[PDB]
Order: structure tokens, then C-alpha cells, then sequence
């Protein structure tokens, strides 16, 4: 297979935090101006197995992760160490990032490639709190 | 003759925007929200004071940071549409901030006298919060601007309003 220009566009502003060049192509790609899954994954190996939306989380550009998904992304996306971006906030210790994952209903219980749960991923007491709380429910 | 009339539609995230288009040009309404986050356009041969003329409406983000982008499609635009939602409040506290913005962004000629309408939509919900004599008020207070209260979903003053804006930005 293949990513298109626009997608490695993609993935490249969002794991840069090129916010304003993320949401140029998010908007290109709502009207079809673009050909470009929101959701695709990385080919190369600067990126691969990733969304956007992993990279953004992982590297922590706040505003990227936001627009992504207020644009639509997947919040349970998988890469192919099997986290996802929760995982990735996570363990980065990203507290703002796992909020507002959770606010877009990401599945905290999700297991990845080495048996973790993001819980079990983090080493922040607090982000271990949250996730503690929405797993019970 | 062929006139085009472009005619560009502000407002924050949720007023009903879009859904105001899609009735006018389509007749079809959905309770279903899809936030718009690119700038396109909708076509409608339009029939005003005897005249034919093809309308293009742009619909635009209303959201907090796609709203810039829009910007690059005011250039050129005849008339521009200013919709705030009747039951929030907070959408109608930013109409100067969206006139000010497109009249510096478009930079018409006659900034005094550019066709601008505002549309106070969902009036059909209840509990509105934004009295009808505030709206006219702020309307009035720049330089006389039409004012329609309407609703998307039941089709009131869709065509009534959209009629004054054909025939404001079709003037000369
Ligand atoms: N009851 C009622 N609901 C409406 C009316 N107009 C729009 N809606 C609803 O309000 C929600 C938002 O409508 P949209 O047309 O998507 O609003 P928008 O202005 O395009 O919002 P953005 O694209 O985010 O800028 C949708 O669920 C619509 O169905 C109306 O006149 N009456
Ligand atoms: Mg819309």
C-alpha cells in the first residue's frame, strides 16, 4: 500500500505540531478538496503503524490533538506496538492530553503489545488516578 | 445577462449555518450535527425582482480555530450573513467581532453601506434567550442592518430573509 501527499503531510505537521498546517489539511480534506484519511497510519520509518493523532499525543502538541478531534479522528486508533494515543499520553505523563482524550470517550481498558493498560503505562500519580476512575465504570 | 452573487454565511459553532443553507437551496433539514470544518459552497439559480441570478452561498466553520481559514473566501463576497442562535446567548455577543473581521478581511469599497443581513435562528425551540427588540436593537445601531428570525427546521422567513439578501447584494 501506500499514504497519499496529503496524509504524509499530515503526518508530518502533526508530529511537528504545526497546528495551523494540520487544520489547512483537515479543512482541505473536509470539502474533498484532498484526498486523506484523518486516521491513516504511518509508512515510513519516522512514523510507522502511527495516526496523527498518535504522533500528536505522543510529542504533546495540545492544539493538534484538539483539532484532530474535533475533526473526527478515532480516539482508539492502534499502532503497532498496540497502544493508543491514550496509551501514549499516558506514558509521556501528559495529564491536559489524557483529560481530553477521556472527553472524547477513549477506551481506557485497552491492552497493548506488552500487556499494558495506559494505566500501567504512566508513572504520573495523578493521570493513575483518572484512569483508575474511568476504568471502573 | 448572467449575475453570480456571492453571499458568505458567519456565525459561531452551532447556530445553524449550515442547516439554514441546506433549507434553502435543498428543502431538507436533519437534527443530526456534522461540525463544519472546511469553507465550500452550495449554487441556486434565484429568481429576484424579476431578475435571474445564480447565488453562491458559502458556509463557512464556525469553530474556534477553523474559523480563520475561512477568511481567504470573503474576498469578493456581495453580501454577508450574520446568523447567532436565539437560545445562546454567547452567539450573539460575537457579531461585531465577525462584522469587524469581515469588513477589514474583504476590505469593500463602501464599508458603510456593504449588504450585510443577521439571521436569529431555532426561534422554534423554546426558552429563547436573546429578546427580539436586543437583536433589532444592535441591527439597527449598524447603519439599519435587515434582521429575520427564522428556523432551519421549520422553514420560517428562510426564503424571506434569503430573498432580501439576493436582492441587497444584487444593488449595484
Ligand atoms: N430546533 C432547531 N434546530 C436547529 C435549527 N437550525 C439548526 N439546528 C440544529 O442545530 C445543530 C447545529 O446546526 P448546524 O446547521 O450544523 O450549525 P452550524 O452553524 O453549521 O455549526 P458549525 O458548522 O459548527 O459552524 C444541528 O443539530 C441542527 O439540526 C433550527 O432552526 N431549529
Ligand atoms: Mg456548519
Amino acid at each position: 500500500s501506500m499514504n497519499t501527499e496529503a496524509e504524509q503531510q499530515l503526518l508530518h505537521h502533526a508530529r511537528n505540531g504545526n497546528a495551523e498546517e494540520v487544520r489547512k489539511l483537515l479543512a482541505a480534506m473536509a470539502r474533498m478538496e484532498v484526498v486523506a484519511d484523518i486516521d491513516c497510519k504511518g509508512r515510513s520509518k519516522s512514523n510507522l503503524g502511527w495516526t496523527p493523532l498518535h504522533l500528536a499525543c505522543y510529542f504533546g502538541h495540545k492544539q493538534v490533538v484538539e483539532d484532530l478531534l474535533k475533526a473526527g479522528a478515532k480516539v482508539n486508533m492502534l499502532n503497532d506496538m498496540g497502544d493508543t494515543p491514550l496509551h501514549r499520553a499516558a506514558f509521556t505523563g501528559r495529564k491536559e492530553l489524557v483529560l481530553l482524550l477521556l472527553e472524547y470517550d477513549a477506551d481506557s481498558t485497552v491492552v497493548n503489545g506488552s500487556g499494558q493498560t495506559a494505566k500501567e503505562a504512566t508513572h504520573d500519580k495523578e493521570i493513575r488516578n483518572m484512569l483508575e476512575a474511568v476504568e471502573r465504570t | 445577462k448572467k449575475v453570480l452573487l456571492k453571499v458568505i454565511i458567519l456565525g459561531d459553532s452551532g447556530v445553524g449555518k449550515t442547516s439554514l443553507m441546506n433549507q434553502y437551496v435543498n428543502k431538507k433539514f436533519s437534527n443530526q450535527y456534522k461540525a463544519t470544518i472546511g469553507a465550500d459552497f452550495l449554487t441556486k439559480e434565484v429568481m429576484v425582482d424579476d431578475r435571474l441570478v445564480t447565488m453562491q452561498i458559502w458556509d463557512t466553520a464556525g469553530l474556534e480555530r477553523f474559523q480563520s481559514l475561512g477568511v481567504a473566501f470573503y474576498r469578493g463576497a456581495d453580501c454577508c450573513v450574520l446568523v447567532f442562535d436565539v437560545t445562546a446567548p454567547n452567539t450573539f455577543k460575537t457579531l461585531d467581532s465577525w462584522r469587524d473581521e469581515f469588513l477589514i478581511q474583504a476590505s469593500p469599497r463602501d464599508p458603510e453601506n456593504f449588504p450585510f443581513v443577521v439571521l436569529g435562528n431555532k426561534i422554534d425551540l423554546e426558552n429563547r434567550q436573546v429578546a427580539t427588540k436586543r437583536a433589532q436593537a444592535w441591527c439597527y445601531s449598524k447603519n439599519n442592518i435587515p434582521y429575520f428570525e427564522t428556523s432551519a427546521k421549520e422553514a420560517i422567513n428562510v426564503e424571506q430573509a434569503f430573498q432580501t439578501i439576493a436582492r441587497n447584494a444584487l444593488k449595484q
